[PDB]
């Protein structure tokens, strides 16, 4: 056997077996930034009431789901190493988990330049003068030549603060600090 | 009130970045946590609500975590934090006279314990160089223990038997009986004690603190308590925490004692806690390393050499067995870790021998025979006179008559058997033991009746403490029973026997 | 409407349910919409990515996938108060006496914690019952747990119908009965025997006993939780009213037998002979709330079943650490005819003590076990060889310990309808006096058929007077 | 034994009065929360500075 | 360093590592970085995608995933040679006695193969230890293999420390004591019982023993490889130097039993009563390296714990074939005060043979065992008929058999702190002569209490005169 390029996520399960065999095969010949553009076009033709009618049908035939997608994957735009991959999943019986692999390849390819975004969870939204700081003072932490991304979700049970999660960091400043006043009642 | 306001100004609201793992499941105590990259094994992790837990399994996808508490405040999607410390409990002499839970928080309500030093529950037993042999005695005050099956200081002795035979009472007369040394003057005859309650309901442990506080026994012990209501990772952690307060004493000079009541309930808290972590079962669904569970515990009970401090740490593990069968799985794995045993039975308890000790089977590696010098004289001959009895005294159906030949020897046993019986929560001393044992082996009781020897004992014992106090002080001071001390006792038994029954 | 969920999988009584936002915390209640009756699901697990696994209280037949499920917000709550007396309930607290609703001012959740260390009461006394085997050898207390271990067909409930007939009449406070997994005609003859005898009053508010019932027809998510229901009506009468309540439980084994029937389907590797991995933590969370405390006093009497007549089985043999008294019954005793078939050698107490039970009583206690053990320790030789190869002293612990076994059998009040013999109650002081006259040897001429099924000791010489 | 029990019943009520009253007092404020956010930025601005 | 792997899964004492470049073979050693103590992991399986499954030799606390792992290129390499005498050593070959390091010039990797069929010395001898049950009924052999069975508390640490006194001081060759998982208390006596007795000398270079100690406070992967650090020091003295060695191991059941503690965590289906499915294979891989070839000799004495006195257990009953001589201690005999507890009707040797020990030694020890099996058929009659119903010939049997049973007992020298008696050491020519006369009838006129705890038969008449004078 041979050694392979290490993906910077290393997920597990039935996704990350096939979603690393694709990352290692396409990182050879430097086919990396191209192949995500082709995997997002099979990511639209999978959801079709004739294509998805037999991509998850058990009772069609073991063989005719191999010729029907191989004729489909080659003619319209592309003939890269993905045409072998769709032929590889279909030859094994893993056609049901096909949307799982591309959602697994996307999170594996995103970290090659991405951030795994933070999650500010405070209140009803804010103005521009207090948000463009937190979209810039959250860039002062990382410092590795990167372009940050973010999510926002509103929760009122946190009464008077904001929680944020840069990766797996969780600097919590909120109204948990009422429960921390148990030490007054704790002798 | 000034107390609540001063507690709230001393509170520190420090904030820092944690290291944090989202929860993926929570059921029956196990919380498989996504995230938690740099976590150690056996690290203490802290949930959001105030709970606490210990990450046992490491795995590439998830991280198995068991909870010290209750799993109903924890919902999928929670936050698990990082402390940064393998699991440790407070330690010191400042815990003396308290009842504490399995992580060192007081459940008596006398307040916060002021403790300064913290010691792990997973530390290592000392090896071959820093020990020494067993020089000293440990007095229990039982008369069947101190004479026939003695226990040195630093020796693991196993009290084994059924339910409701005397296993807890044997190890609580021992707690009471060291009252006389602890108010004395020398710092090398004391014995500080520790009781670990595993799998016991709170209407037994709050009742044993009563029995230990009228006799003022609680001023020199600690009670580490993990009741049957606790989480199954809290009954597993309790003897490893109680043994680590014992090694404040032993690693600083003094002498400790520790009772595990019991160790058949620290095993079914390991069988359950490590089946829900998906570990494959062994025999009786016990894990692979129940022998490694008990062995890494019972080897800290050392006896250090005198260039380290010379301190000792006795241990008295209790084991409950089913139907009196000693060939089970967890009994035999712990018979072969301890130096000697005390086999408590049921047919001894009911025929009348209480404390129900099988003195035939209660073997003991004698601990360099540190019985004491005077007891060696009277219980050396007692050991052989009782052994001579047991070979020949099991007929219950007589046909022939040999009063010159056999019936003299078996009359010496029933006078020494009915001498060995005792009461409850009233333990003797050693020179009050030498006196009453002197009168049994020297033929000074063969003209009584055996239904009057228990009555003969207390009238004898009250006469010697009252009228003969300077006699017994020459046995305790000089150690031995001297030949002139043999002379003075020869009249006292016969003067009392002249006017005992009148 | 905090959350909406659809059934996803159904295996027996373990319904799976997926939510979309607002996951319920563990041991909430969920309401299944679209049924004729009430169907309440109680959350047990959290299986990952917005999906819970629940255990259902009633039957699950007729459920389809996608069927909606609504979130209550709270655990199973029941109406508790002084109007609960004389009413029968089920696991979710609905009146099954067909006499209309139960209207109280407050509601009590099924799941609550245990009392602390510093809320325990240590004071012990003696509750004299009127049974010779229990008064002499193993005395009950006033505020402590009691167990009645026994097989199938020995007498664990005829014995519990006496400790109502002797203690719940002369009681001053209230009373609570619970039926966990035993048969339903016996739960009907406790309604038509407490209405006739004035304990249930159908017409006003002068009733003493409460009732709670989940029997052996329910699904096993109900038998696993009916015992926490009668345990909650017997805590309001302790903490908030401050009374002295009794509590009779029969049978408490089915809290555990019907907990290893839903533990296989939750995805758990089994422990020894087939039981759940958590056998002895759920028992120590139910039993740690049945306590006497500083605010009241509950005097528990629990009947316990031993499977296939085995006392080393893991379900009976972990109950023993939670008791104070113990009355191990036996089968081979009851083949002779000694009823109540109590094992005198296996039954204990914590108050049998010379300072508590009195130093005269304590010596008739330990002195009658000594003569009983010595009859057992010769049964090897008597069975093979014969009676006639014994000494003369050990033909006098054999003939005196067969007069003592027969003088422990008493006719009960509840058993008059079986055999037609008058139920006898003895006092305490006439049993100590009546055993010292068998130990000292005053009755050594009377036969052994005269000490059998009589009350106080003067009937033994009267039965001996009859046969001549 | 009467002096100590009436202190214990009074102590728990005194705690819950301060605790249950602060829930509405922290909920009503709307101007000081904007003050509370800028210090929460400045704490995080101070927090990343000591790391690197 | 090569193949600096990384840790992924620490579940118990079974760590799995993942290698980027170079996969190491089975049975190697791996070095976990960044720890102040030395933790050694040995490779055991190859899983796929370049991950191996190892076993730690120490505590697995503080093992964070993603931690580097080096590789040495060989199995564990201990010190060996002549300078390892009077020392105590670890499983991975380190000092544990605080005397400094072991300065040797030769290392031996602990995984070797059993010597072939054409390197097998065939000769038998005899060996005299001094005990009247060993030398009469189950005699040893110079170069044989000797196993000491029996339960817990029957006398195996005494009978093995008495033979260290008897044989291993009057011997020209060397000895090794390997402690495979026993009480650390008992590993402090024998270190000090042999400093005052000259076998260990702490200042000069004339010691004659080497110690290997990994005890029962150790994780169960390190209690499976002190059985092999023993017979790697005890093989350099046989092969390389042409000497003669003695092998003392206590206890060898903890080698098997510590392989059942990591079987299912490795990934195997467990066999019968709970043991690993490789019982008689990992055992016989080790018990064939303890042999006498044609370059030297080894006389091996191993203590064998029988769990719960159950001899038909699979851990002892697969050890009865790797041994020449079995001495089986019972417990129903040591309850009668008889010491050594050795069962007369269950011990057995190979050289009990009328062509090696002679046709006078053989006729005696086949009449001692024949009168003791004649006893047990009478003990079932006594329990019903009583003693004074028997005939006058059968009364003569019970009296001699109780005289023989008491004469098999002998006061050891290491019972001078337990019983207070004085020790014996009986020669072989007196052992045969004494037992020959009790069967004849030349001591039918004595009490039985003369024969209890004596040496030669001439001391058993010097007691029957003192009993009659003090009468
Ligand atoms: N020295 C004694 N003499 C007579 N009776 C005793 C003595 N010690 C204890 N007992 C009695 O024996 C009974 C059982 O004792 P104990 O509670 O210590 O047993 P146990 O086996 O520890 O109980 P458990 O099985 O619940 O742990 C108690 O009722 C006690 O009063
Ligand atoms: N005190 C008694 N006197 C006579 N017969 C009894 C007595 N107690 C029990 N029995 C007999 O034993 C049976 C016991 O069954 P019961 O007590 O109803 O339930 P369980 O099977 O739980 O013991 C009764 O039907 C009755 O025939
Ligand atoms: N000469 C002797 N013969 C038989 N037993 C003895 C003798 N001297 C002492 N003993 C006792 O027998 C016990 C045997 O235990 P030991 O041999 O040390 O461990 P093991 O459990 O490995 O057999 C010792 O505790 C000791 O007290
Ligand atoms: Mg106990
Ligand atoms: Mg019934
Ligand atoms: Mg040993």
């Amino acid at each position: 056997f041979a050694k392979l390029v290490r993906p910077p996520v290393q997920i597990y399960g039935i996704e990350g077996r096939y979603a690393t065999a694709l990352y290692s095969a396409a990182s050879k010949q430097n086919k990396l930034e191209q192949v995500e553009k082709e995997l997002l076009r099979v990511a639209q033709i999978l959801k079709e009431p004739k294509v998805a009618a037999s991509i998850m049908n058990p009772y069609v035939k073991r063989s005719v789901k191999v010729k029907s997608l191989s004729d489909m994957t080659a003619k319209e735009k592309f003939s890269p190493l993905t045409s072998n991959l769709i032929n590889l999943l279909a030859e094994n019986g893993r056609l049901s988990s096909t949307p799982g692999v591309i959602s697994a390849f996307s999170t594996m390819m995103s970290v090659h330049r991405g951030e795994v975004p933070c999650s500010v969870t405070t209140a009803s939204p804010l103005d521009e003068a207090t948000l463009t700081e937190l979209k810039t003072v959250l860039k002062s932490f990382l410092s590795k030549g990167q372009i940050l991304k973010l999510e926002v979700k509103v929760d009122p049970s946190i009464m008077g603060g904001m929680i944020v999660r840069i990766g797996e960091k969780y600097v919590d400043m909120s109204a948990k600090t009422k429960i921390q006043k148990l030490s007054r009642a704790m002798r | 009130s000034s107390i609540l306001e001063e507690r709230i100004l001393g509170a520190d609201t420090s904030v820092d970045l944690e290291e944090t793992g989202r929860v993926l499941s929570i059921g029956d105590g196990i919380a498989r946590v996504h995230g938690l990259r740099n976590v150690q094994a056996e690290e203490m992790v802290e949930f959001s609500s105030g709970l606490k837990g210990m990450s046992l399994n490491l795995e590439p996808d998830n991280v198995g975590v068991v909870v010290f508490g209750n799993d109903k405040l924890i919902k999928e999607g929670d936050i698990v934090k990082r402390t940064g410390a393998i699991v440790d409990v407070p330690v010191g002499e400042e815990l003396l006279g308290r009842v504490v839970d399995a992580l060192g928080n007081a459940i008596d309500g006398k307040g916060p314990i002021g403790s300064k030093t913290r010691r792990r529950v997973g530390l290592k037993a000392p090896g071959i160089i820093p020990r020494i042999s067993v020089r000293e005695p440990m007095q229990t005050g039982i008369k069947a223990v101190d004479s026939l099956v003695p226990i040195g200081r630093g020796q693991r002795e196993l009290i084994i038997g059924d339910r409701q035979t005397g296993k807890t009472s044997i190890a609580i007369d021992t707690i009471i009986n060291q009252k006389r040394f602890n108010d004395g003057t020398d710092e090398k005859k004391k014995l500080y004690c520790i009781y670990v309650a595993i799998g016991q309901k709170r209407s037994t442990v709050a009742q044993l603190v009563k029995r230990l506080t009228d006799a003022d026994a609680m001023k020199y012990t600690i009670v580490v308590s993990a009741t049957a209501s606790d989480a199954a990772p809290l009954q597993y952690l309790a003897p490893y925490s109680g043994c680590s307060m014992g090694e404040y004493f032993r690693d600083n000079g003094k002498h400790a004692l520790i009772i595990y009541d019991d160790l058949s309930k620290q095993a079914v808290a390991y069988r359950q806690m490590s089946l829900l972590l998906r570990r494959p079962p062994g025999r009786e669904a016990y894990p692979g390393d129940v022998f490694y569970l008990h062995s890494r515990l019972l080897e800290r009970a050392a006896k250090m050499n005198d260039a380290f401090g010379g301190g000792s740490l006795t241990a008295l593990p209790v084991i409950e067995t089913q139907a009196g069968d000693v060939s089970a799985y967890i009994p035999t794995n712990v018979i072969s870790i301890t130096d000697g045993q005390i086999f408590l039975e049921t047919e001894l308890f009911y025929k009348g021998i209480r404390p129900a000790i099988n003195v035939g089977l209660s073997v003991s590696r004698v601990g360099s025979a540190a019985q004491t010098r005077a007891m060696k004289q009277v219980a050396g001959t007692m050991k052989l006179e009782l052994a001579q009895y047991r070979e020949v005294a099991a007929f219950a159906q007589f046909g022939s008559d040999l009063d010159a030949a056999t019936q003299q020897l078996l009359s010496r046993g029933v006078r020494l058997t009915e001498l060995l019986k005792q009461g409850q929560y009233a333990p003797m001393a050693i020179e009050e033991q030498v006196a009453v044992i002197y009168a049994g082996v020297r033929g000074y009781l063969d003209k009584l009746e055996p239904s009057k020897i228990t009555k003969f004992e207390n009238a004898f014992l009250s006469h010697v403490i009252s009228q003969h106090q300077a006699l017994l002080g020459k046995i305790r001071a000089d150690g031995k029973i001297s030949e002139e001390t043999d002379a003075k006792l020869k009249e006292i038994v016969t003067n009392f026997l002249a006017g005992f029954e009148a | 409407g905090a959350a909406t969920g659809r059934i996803v999988a159904v295996i027996g009584a373990v319904v799976d349910v997926q939510f979309d936002e607002g996951l319920p915390p563990i041991l909430n209640a969920l309401e299944v919409q679209g049924r004729e009756t009430r169907l309440v699901l109680e959350v047990a697990q959290h299986l990952g990515e917005s999906t819970v696994r629940t255990i259902a209280m009633d039957g699950t037949e007729g459920l389809v996938r996608g069927q909606k499920v609504l979130d209550s917000g709270a655990p199973i709550k029941i109406p508790v108060g002084p109007e609960t007396l004389g009413r029968i309930m089920n696991v979710i607290g609905e009146p099954i006496d067909e006499r209309g609703p139960i209207k109280t001012k407050q509601f009590a959740a099924i799941h609550a914690e245990a009392p602390e260390f510093m809320e325990m009461s240590v004071e012990q006394e003696i509750l004299v019952t009127g049974i010779k085997v229990v008064d002499l050898l193993a005395p009950y207390a006033k505020g402590g747990k009691i167990g009645l271990f026994g097989g199938a067909g020995v007498g664990k409930t005829v014995l519990i119908m006496e400790l109502i007939n002797n203690v719940a009449k002369a009681h001053g406070g209230y009373s609570v009965f619970a039926g966990v997994g035993e048969r339903t005609r016996e739960g009907n003859d406790l309604y038509h025997e407490m209405i006739e005898s004035g304990v249930i009053n159908l017409k006003d508010a002068t009733s003493k006993v409460a009732l709670v019932y989940g029997q052996m027809n329910e699904p096993p998510g109900a038998r696993a939780r009916v015992a926490l229901t009668g345990l909650t009506v017997a805590e309001y009468f302790r903490d908030q009213e401050g009374q002295d309540v009794l509590l009779f439980i029969d049978n408490i084994f089915r809290f555990t037998q019907a907990g290893s029937e839903v533990s296989a389907l939750l995805g758990r590797i089994p422990s020894a002979v087939g039981y759940q991995p958590t056998l002895a933590t759920d028992m120590g969370t139910m039993q740690e709330r049945i306590t006497t405390t500083k605010k009241g006093s509950i005097t528990s009497v629990q009947a316990i079943y031993v499977p296939a007549d085995d006392l080393t089985d893991p379900a009976p043999a972990t109950t023993f650490a939670h008791l104070d008294a113990t009355t191990v019954l036996s089968r081979a005793i009851a083949e002779l005819g000694i009823y109540p078939a109590v094992d005198p050698l296996d039954s204990t107490s914590r108050i049998m003590d010379p300072n508590i039970v009195g130093s005269e009583h304590y010596d008739v206690a330990r002195g009658v076990q000594k003569i009983l053990q010595d009859y057992k320790s010769l049964q090897d030789i008597i069975a093979i060889l014969g009676m006639d190869e014994l000494s003369e002293e050990d033909k006098l612990t054999v003939s005196r310990a067969r007069k003592i076994q027969r003088f422990l059998s008493q006719p009960f009040q509840v058993a008059e309808v079986f055999t037609g013999h008058l139920g006898k109650l003895v006092p305490l002081k006439e049993t100590i006096k009546g055993f010292q006259q068998i130990l000292a040897g005053e009755y050594d001429h009377l036969p052994e058929q005269a000490f059998y099924m009589v009350g106080p000791i003067e009937e033994a010489v009267a039965k001996a007077d009859k046969l001549a | 034994s009467v002096q100590n029990m009436m202190r214990q019943k009074e102590q728990e009520h005194m705690i819950r009065w301060v605790e249950k009253h602060v829930v509405q007092s922290i909920s009503a404020q709307q101007e000081k929360e904007t003050i509370a956010k800028c210090i929460a930025d400045l704490k995080l601005l101070a927090k990343k500075a000591q790391a690197q």
